[PDB]
């Protein structure tokens, strides 16, 4: 692979039917979640992650915006994922701090449904990465 | 690379249901978190969204088709269809299939379509051609016509003066009307000089039913 | 659904502008308007997404706007491959898609033209058994965009009517046609029969009577 940059989306498991205000955002931005995705452990291999250098802390924040803008009471969870040709690794380390070597990655498909401040989405896309296949 | 091939009937009997068939070849179908579409476009007229079917298998059909309609998919031979119940002759037009992104940047957007294939709704059988003169006169230039009304199927073949006169002539694309016919016309301008004295003949030709009609155009 | 103009035109290197209205559940209640680009017997381009963004492969002289409920799409520095049929979609509601009806941009290589109408009535032969249908002829015209509309007396038609999408002539001019059929009580009835063209913001209009 390369470690690369791409357009994104989200999926999330919003209601079509009702008020709440990014359930209303989620239903016109998102596609549905699937109730399995694919986490493939890496045998053997380590790779570099970096946290501050993660163009997935420069697309969501975006969305973030678009949110807002037509918003004006419970978050749901939304999903960030890739298309095809790319796919996420995730590091595994326990005591991994957002950068440096992580001998435990994982590919997947998704990231973790998230809570809704870019230091807030740091606190969660920390372990997360983007390469192209 | 990834483009989309619909398949399909090219006539279908009123009251009957159409079914065409997507083929995706890149390429994902189901693989992709994208929405799998149909489209139709009335020639003119003319855009119109019938439905869409989610990689998940969630389907989103346009309100006002009462059920008119499903739409489903193959994850398997990458490919997907609709099926359109109950048609009349309304429901004639070109049918695209198209791939609808949420992607940022592109969300609730056709990013990829299809080429197209034309549909058309008729109860007719092969039916013969009725051929109609369009008169000048002074009601310099003057401008004659054959119209060629209520044929099927299509095509239907003129010439002027058996090919001889081809300069200021003209034939319109044929016309489907509700009841299920073709109809056409064809047209040329010439030196109203010679009405009374140069002769003037169509010779329309209608291969399916084995006609040829030659008609005779001269004034008042 | 959506409103747009049928023609809009412009010569080489000019800048053009179409228009695409909505409501505000529509355009201005969502930042999902689209714009396609349609050359004939082709498969559709997408060209400009959620409002103003070029997808990639797509010049930088396209590009998307809305004031409130009007969207525009504005083209800089035409060139001959610009010429084609031009649509705008916007979301709408819990998964819905409207469309405007298409504009004509005709990228001008030769000089307008308003149409020439000619309005042929019934012939003998039709009437004499039993039908009745008016022929409108529309020729020698550019850009090659029309629309027409019947009147009987003098109230508007549609029951009855089909037209011809504008076709090129052997001098390289626009043509096109619309009919409207009727029964031959029908045509000796009214006191006249009106078929009228609108060839950008112009509208010319013959007559014929029994």
């Amino acid at each position: 692979w390369k470690d690369a940059d791409t357009t994104l989306f989200c999926a999330s498991d919003a209601k079509a039917h009702e008020t709440e205000c990014h359930n209303v955002w989620a239903t016109h931005a998102c596609v549905p979640t699937d109730p399995n995705p694919q986490e493939i452990h890496l045998e053997n291999v380590t790779e570099n992650f970096n946290m501050w250098k993660n163009n997935m802390v420069e697309q969501m924040q975006e969305d973030v915006i678009s949110l807002w803008d037509q918003c004006l009471f419970d978050p749901i969870p939304i999903h960030y994922c890739t298309p095809a040709g790319y796919v996420i690794l995730k590091c595994n380390d326990k005591n991994f701090n957002g950068t440096g070597p992580c001998k435990n990655v994982s590919s997947v498909q998704c990231t973790h449904g998230i809570k809704p401040i870019k230091d807030n989405w740091r606190s969660e896309l920390y372990k997360y990465k983007v390469v192209q296949i | 690379q990834v483009q989309l091939q619909e398949s399909g009937p090219g006539l279908v009997k009123p009251s009957q249901t159409l079914s065409l068939s997507c083929t995706v070849s890149g390429g994902s179908s189901s693989s992709g978190a994208h929405y799998w579409s149909w489209i139709r476009q009335y020639p003119g007229k003319g855009l119109e969204w019938i439905g869409y079917i989610h990689y998940s298998g969630n389907t989103y059909y346009n309100p006002s088709l009462k059920s008119r309609i499903t739409i489903s998919q193959h994850t398997s031979e990458n490919q997907f269809s609709l099926k359109l119940n109950s048609v009349t002759v309304a429901d004639t037009a070109v049918y695209y299939c198209a791939r609808g992104t949420r992607l940022r940047t592109l969300r609730n957007a056709f990013d990829i379509w299809g080429q197209g294939t034309m549909v058309t709704v008729s109860s007719a059988s092969t039916k013969g051609p009725s051929v109609f003169p369009l008169a000048p006169s002074s009601k310099g230039t003057a401008a004659l016509g054959c119209l060629v009304k209520d044929y099927f199927p299509e095509p239907v073949t003129v010439s002027w003066n058996s090919g001889a006169l081809t300069s200021g002539v003209h034939t319109f694309p044929a016309v489907l009307q509700s009841s299920g016919l073709y109809s056409l016309s064809s047209v040329v301008t010439v030196p109203s000089s010679s009405l009374g004295t140069q002769t003037y003949i169509c010779n329309v030709n209608h291969k399916p039913s084995n006609t040829k009609v030659d008609k005779r155009v001269e004034p008042k | 659904v959506l409103t747009q103009p049928p023609s809009a035109s412009g010569s080489p290197g000019q800048s053009v502008t179409i228009s695409c209205t909505g409501t505000s559940s529509d355009v201005g209640g969502y930042n999902y308007v689209s714009w396609y680009q349609h050359h004939p017997g082709k498969a559709p381009k997408l060209i400009i997404s959620e409002v103003n963004n070029r997808p990639s492969g797509v010049p930088d002289r396209f590009s998307g706007s809305k004031s409130g409920n009007t969207a525009s799409l504005t083209v800089s520095g035409l060139q001959a491959e610009d010429e084609a049929e031009y649509y705008c979609s916007s979301y709408t509601d819990i998964h819905n898609f409207v469309f405007g009806g298409g504009t004509k941009l005709t990228v001008l290589g030769q000089p307008k033209a308003a149409p020439s109408v000619t309005l042929f009535p019934p012939s003998s032969e039709e009437l004499q058994a039993n039908k009745a249908t008016l022929v409108c002829l529309i020729s020698d015209f550019y850009p090659g965009a029309v629309t027409v509309a019947w009147k009987a007396d003098s109230s508007p038609v549609k029951a009855g009517v089909e037209t011809t999408t504008p076709s090129k002539q052997s001098n390289n001019k626009y043509a096109a046609s619309s009919y409207l059929s009727l029964t031959p009580e029908q045509w000796k009835s009214h006191r006249s029969y009106s078929c009228q063209v609108t060839h950008e913001g112009s509208t010319v209009e013959k007559t014929v009577a029994p």
